[PDB]
């Protein structure tokens, strides 16, 4: 579950490097379930103002199949550590920016990925009445 | 790890950043556009000085990058707009002096008033009250008073601080090397280092005195043929040789001459071309007209008018508590929120304006994928040009007849037809004398041409020169009729309407080049052809990514600008204008005046 920008919604999509998936959330080539996706202009984004979405976009390189990225170090292009607010070390956390009064494609999405392994158990989350005196066949449990 | 990605690095963190800061200052600008309260301008500073004061201080970051290490021209335009410094740079006293002062005219021109010599009670501000009555009044003495009285309160007031505003602005441009502030208004189109797509800045002066040669016999006939009408209905005031009175030419300035068509109509007998009445039948809202505008912007391929447009902007007249300014505006806020401020009557001037406003916003959310302060036009000119294209496109019998106004048997007699080209004439080709002659003065004024106690001699000479104006009585030098003018006072420059005329008429036959148009250039609509949306589409998103010689050379094939398409526009007119006038003088004498005899 994460709730995106709605250019990031098709860069949450097996492909599809995007910026966003570079260095937050990667996406797989073949373990890929559903993505299902809604509008939260009312929830998540609020007409006057609401900051606590922030989205992370400078890495020394890309991911690897839904990695989780959440240590909060700043970033230089050259390494050797920084001190801020000195020059080149950047926030890797800035802010949305979607509130209400925004358009389309700028109201910030639900998207959940459904993320489907075949068979390392017993298969677990998946998804008439009987008649009298006639020659049937069976299954119960 | 290199100087260009950390500059890439550096301008997407200003992206990203400038991105929320710009839109909670525009938001704060909406929220004044649609509520004028003291708390709604108290919004309306806070956030625009952290917009003005974040281009300054990041620009201390930017200016650290060398910009000449960069080989790259997409970037390197991004760079230059960052370490551009604005207008914060001078000493501490004479910046916020300046920027005082232009505060300071901001007020005075704005709010100013003019009051009755009988009666100092009568008092009233320039529009409306003025402006109307200064397009419509058949009484001399009535428009004579407010013209003269609107220069004499607030022109007198705004004299001696365009004489401190001179001095202090070409000190700014001296400070960020250049000329003059002639010089500033010469480097918007400063494109540099494409060579062979370049331009250069005395070239400006170059195009517009080599294309309004062009212009000058056009008006010249359209000149007389305007004098004989206006000594028709209003006798006995002008020579027949001379210039025009300057409270005459249906506004305050002589900039827009449309006002003079009831009394400068050719052929009164004939079927209107204004359809207001026709939009007052059917007894029509803003409504209709903004979505049957969209739906001409589907027609010629442009998308639709996304959800914020529709729940956000403001489209009626409020006149109660809530009261605001109702100038139509086109507003760049990114976010996907993309406006117009516009209070709409039912008025095809108003209707060409849903389309020139919806044109621009269009332009907008075409260029809407660009980086964010390359999220504008190529140049100044191209924004108001698009949104003009639509209207003039509009404006034409074969759109009108597509609307479901002027029931669809519309004759072709030439009659309509020369009237329609007369009466969009006094507007496009009478604003480009006074373009012509405003912009040059400037710079003359700011250049040092003229020395700073011959402003308001060598203003109106040239007014009477150029144009082909005379103020009816003299003007000492404690007036300033320039600075008493909109644009001189709150910091625009006036050249852009003139590439506008000129890049319309391109546009007009670049987009007429694709629809298989067949008659002359008067009669096309651009409408239910959408590769000539397409063909507009191709420079409508570039932005400042791409010089507009590039993008101009991609629309007409063309790399100077050229009015010989204004030009095939206005010729059988022009023919027409030998025609009348043989019983006349064609030109104007600059010794006449209603002061002089």
């Amino acid at each position: 579950s994460f709730v995106v920008k709605g250019d990031d919604v098709r860069q949450i999509a097996p492909g599809q490097t995007g910026v966003i998936a570079d260095y937050n959330y990667k996406l797989p080539d073949d373990f890929m379930g559903c993505v299902l996706a809604w509008n939260t202009r009312n929830i998540d984004a609020t007409s006057t103002g609401n900051y606590n979405y922030k989205y992370r976009y400078l890495r020394h390189g890309k991911l690897r199949p839904f990695e989780r990225d959440i240590s909060n170090v700043p970033f230089s292009p050259d390494g050797k550590p920084c001190t801020p607010p000195a020059l080149n070390c950047y926030w890797p956390l800035n802010d949305y920016g979607f509130y209400t009064t925004t358009g389309i494609g700028y109201q910030p999405y639900r998207v959940v990925v459904l993320s489907f392994e075949l068979l390392n158990a017993p298969a677990t989350v998946c998804g008439t009445d009987l008649i009298k005196n006639q020659c049937v066949n069976f299954n119960f449990n | 790890s290199t100087i260009e990605e950390q500059a890439k690095t550096f301008l997407d963190k200003f992206n990203h950043e400038a991105e929320d800061l710009f839109y909670q200052s525009s938001l704060a600008s909406w929220n004044y556009n649609t509520n004028i309260t003291e708390e709604n301008v108290q919004n309306m500073n806070n956030a625009g000085d952290k917009w003005s004061a974040f281009l300054k201080e990041q620009s201390t970051l930017a200016q650290m990058y060398p910009l000449q290490e960069i080989q790259n021209l997409t970037v390197k335009l991004q760079l230059q707009a960052l370490q551009q410094n604005g207008s914060s740079v001078l000493s501490e006293d004479k910046s916020k002096r300046l920027n005082t002062i232009l505060n300071t005219m901001s007020t005075i021109y704005s709010t100013g008033k003019v009051c009755n010599p009988d009666n100092p009670q009568e008092c009233l501000l320039l529009e409306p009250g003025l402006n109307e009555i200064m397009a419509n009044s058949l009484d001399y003495n009535e428009r004579l008073w407010a013209w003269e009285s609107w220069r004499s309160e607030v022109g007198k007031q705004l004299r001696p601080l365009y004489e401190e505003y001179v001095v202090l602005k070409n000190e700014m441009a001296r400070a960020n090397h250049y000329e003059d502030y002639g010089d500033y208004w010469r480097g918007d189109y400063e494109v540099n280092g494409v060579d062979g797509y370049d331009y250069s800045r005395g070239q400006l002066i170059e195009d517009v005195e080599h294309t309004f040669e062009e212009i000058k016999p056009l008006y010249e006939h359209l000149h007389a043929y305007v004098r004989a009408k206006l000594m028709n209905a209003y006798p006995s005031y002008i020579s027949p040789i001379g210039c025009l009175p300057a409270h005459l030419l249906g506004d305050m300035w002589g900039r827009f001459w449309t006002n003079l068509y009831s009394l400068t109509v050719p052929f009164g007998q004939k079927p209107n071309i204004d359809v207001t009445d026709a939009m007052v039948d059917q007894a029509w809202d803003a409504q209709r007209i903004f979505k049957e505008a969209e739906k001409f912007f589907v027609s010629v391929g442009l998308p639709n008018m996304t959800q914020g447009f529709w729940e956000n902007s403001m489209l009626t007249d409020p006149g109660n508590v809530q009261k605001a300014v109702c100038h139509p505006t086109a507003w760049d806020l990114g976010k996907g929120d993309f406006r117009i401020l516009m209070c709409t009557k039912v008025t095809m001037d108003d209707f060409l304006t849903a389309h020139h406003e919806m044109g621009h916003i269009q332009y907008d959310m075409a260029y809407a994928a660009q980086p964010f302060l390359l999220r504008n036009g190529a140049n100044e000119g191209f924004h108001e040009a698009v949104g003009e294209i639509m209207s003039l496109s509009a404006a034409t019998p074969k759109h009108l007849k597509s609307i479901g106004l002027l029931s669809p048997d519309f004759q072709e007699d030439n009659e309509t037809e020369i009237n329609f080209l007369l009466k969009q004439a006094l507007t496009i080709v009478g604003t480009l004398p006074f373009t012509y002659m405003l912009e040059k003065w400037r710079w003359m004024v700011f250049k040092g041409e003229i020395p700073k106690d011959q402003w308001m001699k060598k203003w109106w000479e040239m007014k009477r020169e150029i144009v082909g104006v005379v103020e009816p009585v003299p003007h000492d030098e404690t007036y300033c009729d320039p600075a008493s003018l909109f644009h001189v006072s709150n910091d625009y420059s006036f050249i852009r309407y003139y590439t506008r005329t000129l890049y319309q008429f391109q546009f007009q036959e670049a987009l007429c080049q694709a629809a298989k148009h067949e008659g002359p250039l008067h009669k096309c609509d651009i409408s239910n052809s959408t590769e000539a949306g397409q063909k507009l589409f191709n420079m409508l998103r570039l932005g400042k990514s791409e010089p507009w010689t590039l993008a101009l050379e991609n629309v007409v094939g063309a790399k100077n600008m050229n009015v010989r398409p204004l030009l095939n526009y206005f010729e059988p007119l022009f023919t027409w204008l030998k025609d009348q006038n043989k019983n006349s003088f064609v030109g104007w004498s600059t010794d006449w005046s209603p002061y002089a005899d």
